[PDB]
């Protein structure tokens, strides 16, 4: 979203300065510059780049994630799972609540991501090494005990789920009806909260096997790291609440 | 009205950090025995990490604790320190000045000798370069290359000996290397003397950056390495291809803005998890170098365009555009020194234009260069005294998008004004 | 609602056990709060061994306005220094009242 404006500006300043557009001496430059402005504007050449990437690709311990399983879930426990983005001095990078509608059991999963460079000092105080994985275990079990305290039964799991087979990914523009809609024999929704939980910002992902106001992921990586065990950030810009 | 916190008590052996839920609207003198019962002649108190301990009569709600903070268990701070009394005055001179580290020792002498060696290297470079360029005599290049070879051999010999004399010695050893490598093929100070000095600076920077044993002297090496590579390629463009009248600095400011805005992928390119506390600092170190070069070449081209007279007014647009581009990129970086270099780009621009005018024999815009520096110091003072204009939280929601849009439309789309400077499409 | 007595920072009491089997001595503090629906929340402790690094993060504050004042003072010192320097390099070469 930066360099394309520069190339378009260089092309249009290559265009207008041929005011004698006669006998194809700089009229050729005029024609190729007006043809090169309209073709670089980036959705047709990132179509090319996405084609190269997706046909090319067909052949860590920095972020860690702990997911819990909650069977009788709702958005009613929504604050106590959105507040854990930064408390007890650990700054969880994203919390993700994913729901399965394969049948009637809308199976809900809560994944907590803890980095090792956003809380380097907090983890380095534990021991001389960086015990990231054990600390993610402790943060997951603290959320487990808090949610079992507040009413809804949760269980720490490690073979957690499969929203892709670990099959059609979509993303909506946020907000309450468009997720109430979400066909075929698999249905998935996923919310991801991040960014300073006093003023939190959330991203949305979904899958079936466009519906009302969604948009496909045209070019699949969004399904690839959609498993809550994975360490990713659910690409797409976060919305202001 | 119960509030949940996490307390940290580390005095005995290691430490204990546990979550708990304390009933608020109770004075802290009542719930300190609970915290001491769980997680443990001096009484203790909950202190928020980053501050001072609490008055025990004050409760957790009226002291500013939100649900989920981290509180350490510190001491109720101090009292009277039992002050000493002496009545003889010579005894008062010998007693009350002990707590100073006035001890001379064989560790002030090492700092003195290392500082003496650095001063000898720098003033030998200064003397023999002033011997070489003011008169005409090849004793100057001889002595500069001699002290440069001496400091390079002294730098590479103490890599695994003291490791702080080595790194600072290698930082001060690229002034004599740059001064030696600007005298071959003398001429009239020439074009390619800059090229050979740039090659020497980049060579020493790249042989000592990856060869560095530790930090404290990494960021200046990558800063001068990207500076050396950039002015090396632009001196190659100015030495062979075109005569390049006013457009050396044009390619220099383009390279500066390119290095500045595409610094995430660049900084990632220069890159058990036990030594992860090292690497991220080193990684951040590289960023605090590279943006510096993204300032420095951003200076080193903007001083090339508007040094003399008879330039274009579009050059006066593009230097203000370079200033706004390298200053409005400050909010997108998180750390301190990156923001410092980005906000100080325009300061170095003002001082560099003032010194280029005072060499340039003008003295009519040099007062105006000081006026622009006074304007920048004034807006620094206003944004420093009352924290309003330097705090973007009291701003508007489409104003942020409009300001970022104006920034990315000025720093990227200055290339038509670049085509107006070079005459790139008058061809 | 189901209110019960709890020690400070502790789980509420099992309602069918007396005050002698629970271990409340004469001279304790109890608070009336509701019973948590489920487990007693055993409040898992994670060990630390180098906690002074955490303070070394918090007293090492971010950019804020505190570094703005250091930058402004340094800019003022630099401006006064170069305002002397340009002016004296002017007056040594050639100088009017300006």
């Amino acid at each position: 979203m930066t360099a394309r404006i520069a190339l378009a500006s260089l092309f249009v300043v290559a265009a207008v300065l041929a005011q004698p557009w006669q006998t194809t001496t700089q009229r050729w430059v005029l024609g190729v510059s007006i043809a090169a402005v309209i073709v670089l504007l980036m959705f047709l050449t990132t179509r090319i780049g996405r084609a190269l990437a997706m046909v090319r690709r067909n052949r860590d311990a920095h972020r860690a994630t702990v997911v819990l399983r909650v069977d009788p879930a709702a958005p009613a426990q929504l604050p106590v799972v959105v507040g854990y983005l930064d408390r007890y001095g650990i700054t969880c990078d994203k919390v993700r609540i994913t729901h399965r509608d394969a049948g009637g059991t809308r199976r809900s999963w809560i994944s907590l991501t803890v980095d090792a460079v956003d809380n380097l000092a907090a983890l380095q105080a534990r021991s001389a090494r960086i015990p990231l994985q054990d600390t993610t275990e402790v943060v997951g079990r603290r959320l487990a005990d808090h949610l079992r305290e507040q009413g809804w039964t949760v269980t720490v799991v490690e073979g957690v789920d499969t929203p892709l087979p670990v099959v059609a990914a979509y993303r909506v523009k946020v907000l309450d009806e468009v997720l109430a809609e979400i066909p075929a024999e698999e249905t998935w929704t996923a919310l991801e909260f991040t960014g300073s939980p006093a003023e939190p910002l959330l991203t949305v992902c979904a899958a079936v096997r466009p519906l009302a106001g969604l948009t496909p992921a045209r070019g699949r990586p969004a399904l690839a790291a959609l498993n809550p065990l994975s360490t990713e950030r659910l690409d797409g810009t976060a919305v202001p609440l | 009205p119960i509030v949940r916190v996490a307390v940290l008590a580390a005095g005995d052996d290691g430490g204990r950090l546990t979550e708990m839920a304390l009933p608020s609207e109770l004075p802290l003198r009542e719930i300190l025995p609970a915290v001491q019962r769980i997680v443990q002649p001096v009484r203790l108190s909950l202190a928020p990490i980053g501050g001072a301990p609490f008055s025990l009569d004050a409760t957790l709600d009226t002291v500013g604790v939100v649900d989920g903070d981290l509180l350490a268990l510190q001491a109720v701070p101090s009292g009277p320190p039992a002050p000493r009394i002496v009545e003889d005055i010579a005894d008062a001179a010998v007693i009350f000045s002990e707590a100073r580290r006035r001890q001379w020792g064989p560790t002030h002498i090492a700092r003195g000798a290392a500082l003496a060696l650095i001063g000898l290297i720098l003033v030998g470079t200064g003397l023999s370069v002033a011997h070489r360029v003011i008169t005409g005599d090849l004793l100057g290049q001889f002595i500069v290359s001699g002290i440069a070879l001496a400091t390079v051999i002294a730098a590479l010999a103490v890599r695994n000996r003291s490791a702080v004399l080595a790194t600072s010695l290698a930082v001060t050893a690229l002034v004599p290397v740059a001064a030696a490598f600007a005298l071959g093929v003398p001429g009239d100070f020439g074009a390619p003397n800059v090229l050979l000095a740039a090659a020497g600076v980049a060579a020493w920077s790249l042989i000592s950056m990856a060869g560095s044993p530790d930090d404290r002297g990494i960021a200046v090496f990558t800063a001068t390495a990207v500076t050396g590579v950039g002015v090396l390629l632009v001196a190659g463009a100015a030495s062979l291809w075109v005569i390049s009248s006013d457009v050396i600095g044009c390619a220099l400011v383009l390279l500066g803005l390119i290095v500045t805005v595409q610094a995430a992928q660049l900084s990632a390119m220069w890159a058990v998890l036990a030594d992860l506390p090292r690497r991220v600092r080193v990684s951040q170190a590289h960023q605090t170098g590279v943006i510096a070069a993204g300032v420095l070449l951003g200076v080193a081209g903007s001083v090339a365009l508007v040094s003399s007279a008879n330039a274009s007014p579009w050059a006066w647009y593009i230097v203000v555009a370079a200033a706004a581009g390298a200053a409005l990129r400050a909010r997108v970086w998180d750390s301190a020194a990156c923001k410092a270099w980005l906000l100080g780009h325009s300061y170095l621009l003002a001082v560099a234009l003032l010194v280029a005018f005072v060499i340039g024999d003008r003295y009519q815009a040099a007062l105006w260069a000081l006026a622009a520096l006074a304007v920048l110091v004034l807006v620094w003072i206003v944004a420093a005294l009352n924290p309003k204009i330097a705090s973007p939280d009291t701003y508007s929601l489409p104003m942020r998008r409009m300001v970022g849009f104006l920034a990315t439309g000025l720093d990227a789309s200055l290339i038509p004004v670049m085509a107006l400077l070079v005459g790139l499409f008058s061809l």
